[PDB]
C-alpha cells in the first residue's frame, strides 16, 4: 500500500515546489493527475481484475459496475457470453452489451451475470492510501510527474519531460519483473504443441 | 460347480484380463477410422479445423488378410502305416463337408483379423443334428 | 419379414407382413414359399463397433475433402 | 493436393495396379483352376462378394429344387 | 511422416514385397510340395495360423469319429 502524502512529497520535491505556503500548483490538481496516472497504470498493467456475480431480470435490466477498464470473461448461468457490443441488437446470438459502465445482455435473457472486469479504487483526499505494491511508485510519480512537467514554467520543459519518460520506463520494466514474479508460474521449458 | 466359485473365478479371470480386452477394443477402434483421442479432437476443432485421419495401418491389415484370403489353409490326413491309408482316405473325404460348408471361410478370415488386429483368435465348433440323422 | 418358429413343426419359417405405419396391417402371409426360406440375401462389408456398417467411404473420405 | 491424391488410391487398395495382367491372368479356365491372385487390398470385398454369391445361389438351388 | 509411413510397412512385415510372387508360388500343388517359402517377416502370424488350423482339425477329427 502506498500513502498519497509521500507520491505528493516526491512530485512536490521534483517540481521544485516543495514549499508549504506557497503551493502554486493546487492539491486539487495532484489530486486529480493521480487519478489519470492510476488510470493509465491500472490500464496498461491490468493490476486489478474484479469479479461480480449479480442477477439481471425484467425489472433491473443493467449491471452497473465501476470505474470499468475491461472485460475479460462473461458467465451468463455458466454459459459464455462471446461477443460484445454498444448497439442493443435486436435478436441473433446472445451478446454482451456495454453502456459506458453499465452492463447487460443484447438480445435479453433473464439470468445472472458473472463478469470479470479491472477496476480503479481511485482517490479523492490527500490523507488517503492507494492499494497498490510498493514497486508501483516510481511509475505513479514519473507518470504524474510527466503530466506536469509540460505547464509551461521553464523553456526546457520539455527536454526534462523526455529524460522523465526514460526514467519511466525504467520504472514501468521494474514493475512488469514484480508482476512476473507474483502472478505468473515458476516454469523453465515449454511445452511441445500437441494437435 | 454352484454360483459362488463360478462367480468368484469370473471376476477374477475377468480383471486380469480387462487390461488385453482394453488395448483389444483400442486396436479395433483404430482399424474402423477412429484413430484421433478426445482432446485433440477438441483442439482441432476448436480452430476450426477439419480433422483429418490417415488410415495408414488398415491398407497394411488388408493387404496381409488379401494374401491369407486366398491361401486359406485345409488340413488333409495322410496314413502313418499302409493299413491307415482306407482310413485316412475315408476321412479327408468327411472333412469335405466340414471344408465346403459356408461358415469355414468367414470364420478363418475373422480368425485372422481377429489375430492380427489383437492377439486373440478363438474358433468354436459344435455337432448339431437338425431333424434326419445328419 | 419375421422369422418364426411354428409349433407344428419345430423349425422357423418367415412370414410376410404388408402394412402402413397409422394404418395397421394391410396383407399378412405366412410361410409364402412352401419352405419358410426369407427371399433376401445381405452382406455388410466392414462391421465395426456399435454395429454399423463402414464401407470404402470413411476410410477415404478425409482425403477426398482434403483434396 | 498430390500426396493425398496418390493417397486416395493407395487407401482403397488399388496399389500394386496389377488389374490389367490380373485380368488376362484369368485366361485359363480350363478344367481345375484357382483364383490365379493378382491383387491383394481388394480380396476383402472380392470375398464378401464370393459368400454372397455363394448365400444366392443356395437360395435359388433351394428353390428350383422346391417349385 | 513419409519416414514413418514407410516405417508402418516395415514394421508389419510387409517389407520385402513379393506377395504377388509368393501367390504365384503357390500354383504347384502336384503331389509333395513345401510351403514354396516367399517372406520372412509375417511368418510367425501364418505359424500361428497353421497351429490352430492343426488343433481345429484334430478336434474336428475327434467328434467326425465319435458322432
Amino acid at each position: 500500500m502506498i500513502e498519497v502524502s509521500e507520491v505528493i512529497a516526491k512530485v512536490r520535491e521534483r517540481l521544485n515546489d516543495n514549499e508549504v505556503g506557497n503551493y502554486e500548483i493546487l492539491d486539487s490538481v495532484l489530486v486529480e493527475n493521480i487519478n489519470q496516472a492510476l488510470l493509465k497504470i491500472c490500464l496498461e498493467f491490468r493490476l486489478k481484475k474484479a469479479i461480480t456475480r449479480s442477477l439481471i431480470t425484467e425489472e433491473e435490466r443493467f449491471l452497473t459496475l465501476n470505474n470499468l477498464l475491461g472485460i475479460e470473461s462473461v458467465k451468463l448461468d455458466k454459459k459464455e457470453i462471446e461477443s460484445r457490443n454498444t448497439i442493443e441488437k435486436d435478436t441473433g446470438e446472445l451478446e454482451l452489451l456495454i453502456l459506458s459502465d453499465r452492463i447487460s445482455v443484447t438480445p435479453f435473457k433473464i439470468g445472472e451475470l458473472e463478469v470479470v472486469y479491472y477496476t480503479y479504487e481511485e482517490i479523492r483526499n490527500i490523507l488517503e492510501t492507494i492499494k497498490l505494491p510498493k514497486i508501483c511508485l516510481d511509475v505513479l510519480v514519473y507518470s504524474v510527474l510527466c503530466n506536469l512537467l509540460e505547464i509551461p514554467n521553464n523553456e526546457t520543459n520539455f527536454s526534462v519531460l523526455a529524460n522523465y519518460k526514460q526514467l519511466l520506463k525504467l520504472a514501468k520494466d521494474n514493475l512488469t519483473n514484480y508482476l512476473s514474479l507474483m502472478y505468473s508460474k515458476n516454469i523453465h521449458f515449454s511445452k511441445v504443441v500437441r494437435v | 460347480m454352484d454360483f459362488t466359485t463360478l462367480q468368484n473365478d469370473f471376476t477374477n479371470d475377468y480383471q486380469k484380463a480387462l487390461i488385453a480386452n482394453n488395448e483389444f477394443l483400442e486396436a479395433k477402434k483404430y482399424y474402423n477410422g477412429n484413430q484421433l483421442p478426445q482432446d485433440v479432437l477438441n483442439i482441432i476443432l476448436e480452430r476450426g479445423q477439419t480433422p483429418i485421419i490417415e488410415n495408414m495401418f488398415k491398407v497394411i491389415v488388408n493387404k496381409i488378410l488379401g494374401y491369407k484370403i486366398e491361401s486359406i489353409s485345409e488340413i488333409r490326413l495322410s496314413p502313418k502305416q499302409e493299413e491307415d491309408r482306407a482310413l485316412s482316405d475315408l476321412l479327408n473325404s468327411l472333412l469335405q463337408v466340414f471344408i465346403q460348408q459356408e461358415n469355414y471361410d468367414k470364420s478363418m478370415i475373422e480368425r485372422d483379423k481377429n489375430l492380427l488386429i489383437g492377439g486373440l483368435g478363438v474358433i468354436q465348433l459344435w455337432v448339431s443334428q437338425d431333424k434326419d440323422k445328419n | 419379414w419375421y422369422k418364426e418358429y411354428n409349433e407344428e413343426t419345430q423349425s422357423y419359417e418367415w412370414n410376410r407382413y404388408l402394412w402402413n405405419r397409422n394404418t395397421g396391417i394391410y396383407k399378412s402371409e405366412k410361410k409364402p414359399f412352401k419352405n419358410g426360406a426369407c427371399p433376401f440375401i445381405v452382406s455388410k462389408l466392414y462391421t465395426d463397433e456399435l454395429n454399423n456398417y463402414y464401407g470404402l467411404f470413411r476410410d477415404i473420405k478425409p482425403m477426398q475433402d482434403f483434396i | 493436393a498430390e500426396q493425398k491424391r496418390q493417397l486416395l488410391r493407395l487407401l482403397a487398395g488399388l496399389n500394386d495396379e496389377s488389374l490389367g495382367m490380373a485380368v488376362n491372368r484369368q485366361s485359363g479356365v480350363a478344367i481345375a483352376q484357382r483364383k490365379e491372385s493378382g491383387l491383394m487390398g481388394l480380396q476383402t470385398f472380392l470375398k464378401a462378394t464370393d459368400d454372397m454369391d455363394r448365400l444366392i445361389f443356395r437360395l435359388a438351388v433351394s428353390f428350383i429344387c422346391e417349385y
